[PDB]
């Protein structure tokens, strides 16, 4: 088997992608974030606390034939940005661009914080990490992935995200019409329960490529490219104007400036970031300074090439028995 | 930005 689904911006600057999922029976369409950065789907529902839904659209586990509680088990989860979500499981059938898989833990939410109240553009998450960070318990449960895997052609999914257009997730096949060239593949750490890489280096603009390793996380779920402060500042150092403001949160620049490419090592290939993608727009509306796509790891704990960086490229997650990550140019 | 499990 396989499925394909198209993926679509939730607003003008690319701050998150929304995919429409099928859940129940009847079906009920969720546009939820895929999220390789997490392991739990989780849904607003008919158990949400009302005065924190605010537009989205919500999953009914009453309405569906096919939901069944899962009795007993909870869920609560933590993001790097500070917003969370928490409830109760029910299992339920699940379909992703025509790919069913039945019996999925639907994490259906009674508690969301309030960066996710807000944003009515996202019905959920789906989490397409390691299945050792879901959440549920006492009984962990599986991806959407993980539980598709074993039907489908190849044990892959790709991330082919549009810059201010909208992409394509497929499960199960490798589209060779989408990419240019070829795919590079590197290894794979699951220690930490996340799509963990070692790019081989950076350049920006047209300056001389430094070969350098970065490990980070191949995270869909993240707007921006978080790297290394030296990097970071090599970067925003050919930008006039730029600076790193403690006040809005980051390096900002001029909106009037053009800014440079910058480029990511796989392997011996390269992959190309247009000045283009790291332009995130005002920080505050009417503003003449905006918000830079390249920030600083280093409250993180972590480097993260998050949708700034991953929708330059196609993306495979090779989810075989060793996992690998591909990357193209496209 | 948004940063997804931390």
């Amino acid at each position: 088997s396989t499925g394909s689904a198209t993926t679509t911006p939730i607003d003008s600057l690319d701050d998150a992608y929304i995919t429409p999922v099928q859940i129940g029976t009847p079906a009920q369409t969720l546009n939820l974030d895929f999220d390789t950065g997490s392991s739990d789907l989780w849904v607003f529902s008919s158990e949400t606390t009302a005065s924190e839904v605010d537009g989205q659209t919500i999953y009914t586990p009453s309405k569906s034939t096919t939901a069944k509680l899962l009795s007993g088990a909870t869920w609560s989860i933590s993001y790097g940005d500070g917003s969370s979500s928490s409830g109760d499981v029910y299992t339920d059938t699940v379909s992703v661009g025509g790919l069913t898989v039945t019996g999925q833990a639907v994490e259906s939410a009674k508690k969301v914080s309030s960066s996710f109240t807000e944003d009515s553009t996202i019905d959920g998450l789906l989490g397409l990490a390691f299945s050792t960070l879901n959440t549920v318990s006492p009984t962990q449960q599986k991806t959407f992935f993980d539980n598709a895997k074993a039907s489908l052609d190849s044990p892959v999914f790709t991330a082919d995200l549009g810059y201010h257009a909208p992409g394509t997730y497929n499960f199960g096949f490798i589209d060779t019409t989408a990419y240019t060239g070829s795919i590079t593949y590197t290894a794979v750490s699951t220690k930490q329960g996340f799509w963990e890489w070692t790019s081989t280096g950076y350049a920006v603009g047209s300056g001389t490529f430094k070969s350098t390793s970065i490990d980070g996380i191949a995270d869909t779920g993240t707007t921006l490219l978080y790297l290394p402060a030296t990097v970071v500042s090599a970067y925003w150092a050919q930008v006039s104007g730029a600076k790193s403001s403690s006040s809005v949160g980051g390096y900002v620049f001029p909106c009037s400036a053009t800014l440079p490419s910058f480029t990511f090592g796989v392997g011996s290939a390269r992959i190309v970031i247009p000045g283009d993608y790291i332009d995130f727009g005002p920080i505050s509306t009417g503003s003449s300074s905006c918000f830079g796509g390249i920030q600083s790891s280093a409250g993180i704990g972590i480097n993260i090439f998050g949708d700034v960086a991953l929708k330059a490229a196609f993306v495979v997650f090779n989810g075989a028995t060793t996992p690998t990550l591909g990357f193209a140019s496209k | 930005x948004v940063v997804x499990a931390x």
